[PDB]
């Protein structure tokens, strides 16, 4: 015979409440907080490191033309 | 202690805690041995990488999935993956866990009391119980009625329930599902120049499938568009380069689900077996089902399917009726999410097969009264 | 990205919950009304067949 | 950026357009079902009286 289910007391559809209005505020919240920190600490860090980096390029650049200059200089025979 | 609801699917093994909201663990349910010879020494080569560890590895290992079509066709290789699900990617010993495996409907007897057999003498769990994956899905929805159709990746099945009272003779389960689907899909890229024939690749023109492939809202009037403009064409790129372009291939893959003539099956549609479901329940619930379909499983993922179906019952309906489709966002994991709901009741807790009960009466335990 | 998406959900389901309690409304409304018209010719036949038994 | 504001505002405008005639239909609905009742009251004496006219 198939099987006969004892019976209970309750619930169902009642927790579709506990489960859903809980993330549909929750979630949105902690992602736009996610969101925030992370684009604070990633684009503004990011910009002003490759300009540091950039200036830093900058100096080996001149300090090689300085240093090829002054080789071919002496080295022009 | 809690209970591991484990779902065992075929194409993606989801498993995790009672209680939660998401499965721990999800990885492809795949076993594959290395096929070449292999040259490096101590390099530690195993001899079967399983789960989510041969979709990296994939380029040099042949994958084959163990369950077919809901059935499982290879007993070691599910053994070796229920292994791994526990000890690696749960890391809990089973011998203090009740477990809650899924099964398809209307599936053989044989691989039900083998994989009761398995959990109870290889893992040695306390206690395990099988359910049927559509009650599962309906839980999660938080309804009590309503027809669902489970389309996943191995079979596609449509179990009407009213009022909690499942009716037996009006479940229809038809063998087209996602794996088809890719096979399909395959198959009609060979029409641009892309072939992919190895058993690797199909992984690929899978991922090609979820991402690009969508259902078309009226299917004549988009070969029509897609045969004329070129706004269709979305392109994609390999593992490798070589970016290939999708045109009206897009579309068509997909509707292999309402049209199952395409790969040459004989039966009608998901839009026409949901309606026939239907039709063989009582003239008084009838209502009632037309008003809560409810879809769940992978393959009703497609953007564009709840309209398509909506259009097509509310066709086939009769005009006064409303045909409302139920499409959570939570699809994928519907039935698992069900399967946590229902470990978690306390009606439910003496439902569990125990052990002493199984050493009482054998494997068949399960065709009893714990079903 | 990824809130957006959340974001989106949300308004589409408060749009569907909105709608459907509208046309249910408006079918609730029209059965309610079909009610109350049938009552009214119910009323006036009541009237006819009292004005016969008058005469 | 563009399609956000686009999608986002028609999208709150479709909940309020189903919700004010959700509630245009619900007042239409209690003001029916108000004068149905008044309909039913005085059928019941028009039914008495003409009962006692028939006597
Ligand atoms: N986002 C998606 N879009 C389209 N198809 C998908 C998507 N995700 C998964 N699928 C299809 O669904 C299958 C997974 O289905 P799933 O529900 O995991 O099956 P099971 O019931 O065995 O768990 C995949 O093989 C894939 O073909
Ligand atoms: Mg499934």
């Amino acid at each position: 015979v198939p099987p006969k289910i004892p019976d209970g007391e309750r619930v169902d559809f009642d927790d579709i409440h506990r489960k859903r209005v809980e993330k549909d505020l929750n979630e949105l919240q902690t992602l736009i907080e996610a969101h925030f920190e992370n684009r604070k600490k990633e684009e503004e860090e990011l910009i002003s490191l490759k300009d540091r980096i950039e200036k830093r390029r900058a100096e080996r650049a001149e300090q090689q033309r300085i240093r090829n200059e002054r080789e071919k200089e002496r080295q022009n025979r | 202690t809690t209970a591991l609801v484990c779902d065992n699917g075929s194409g993606l093994v989801k498993a995790g805690f009672a209680g939660d909201d998401a499965p721990r663990a999800v990885f492809p349910s795949i076993v594959g041995r290395p096929r070449h010879q292999g040259v490096m020494v101590g390099m530690g080569q195993k001899d079967s990488y399983v789960g989510d560890e041969a979709q990296s590895k994939r380029g040099i290992l042949t994958l084959k999935y163990p369950i077919e079509h809901g059935i499982i066709t290879n007993w070691d290789d599910m053994e070796k993956i229920w292994h791994h699900t526990f000890y690696n990617e749960l890391r809990v010993a089973p011998e203090e866990h009740p477990t809650l495996l899924t099964e398809a409907p209307l599936n053989p007897k044989a691989n039900r009391e083998k994989m009761t057999q398995i959990m109870f003498e290889t893992f040695n769990v306390p206690a395990m119980y099988v359910a049927i994956q559509a009650v599962l899905s309906l839980y999660a929805s938080g309804r009590t009625t309503g027809i669902v159709l489970d389309s996943g990746d191995g079979v596609t099945h449509n179990v009407p329930i009213y009022e909690g009272y499942a009716l037996p003779h009006a479940i229809m389960r038809l063998d087209l599902a996602g794996r088809d689907l890719t096979d399909y899909l395959m198959k009609i890229l060979t029409e641009r120049g892309y072939s992919f024939v190895t058993t690797a690749e199909r992984e690929i023109v899978r991922d090609i499938k979820e991402k690009l492939c969508y259902v078309a809202l009226d299917f004549e009037n988009e070969m029509a568009t897609a045969a004329s403009s070129s706004s269709l064409e979305k392109s994609y790129e390999l593992p490798d380069g070589q970016v290939i372009t999708i045109g009206n291939e897009r579309f068509r893959c997909p509707e292999t689900l309402f049209q199952p003539s395409f790969i040459g099956m004989e039966s009608a549609g998901i839009h026409e077996t949901t309606y026939n479901s239907i039709m063989k329940c009582d003239i008084d619930i009838r209502k009632d089902l037309y008003a809560n379909n409810v879809l769940s499983g992978g393959t009703t993922m497609y953007p564009g399917i709840a309209d398509r179906m909506q259009k097509e019952i509310t066709a086939l309906a009769p005009s006064t009726m409303k045909i409302k489709i139920i499409a959570p966002p939570e699809r994928k994991y519907s039935v698992w999410i069900g399967g946590s709901i229902l470990a978690s009741l306390s009606t439910f807790q003496q439902m569990w097969i125990s052990k002493q009960e199984y050493d009482e009466a054998g494997p068949s335990i399960v065709h009893r009264k714990c079903f | 990205m990824d809130a957006i998406k959340k974001k989106m959900q949300m308004l589409k389901l408060d749009k569907e919950n909105a709608l459907d309690r509208a046309e249910q409304a408006e079918a609730d409304k029209k059965a309610a009304e079909d009610r109350s018209k049938q009552l009214e010719d119910e009323l006036v036949s009541l009237q006819k067949k009292l004005k016969g038994t008058e005469d």
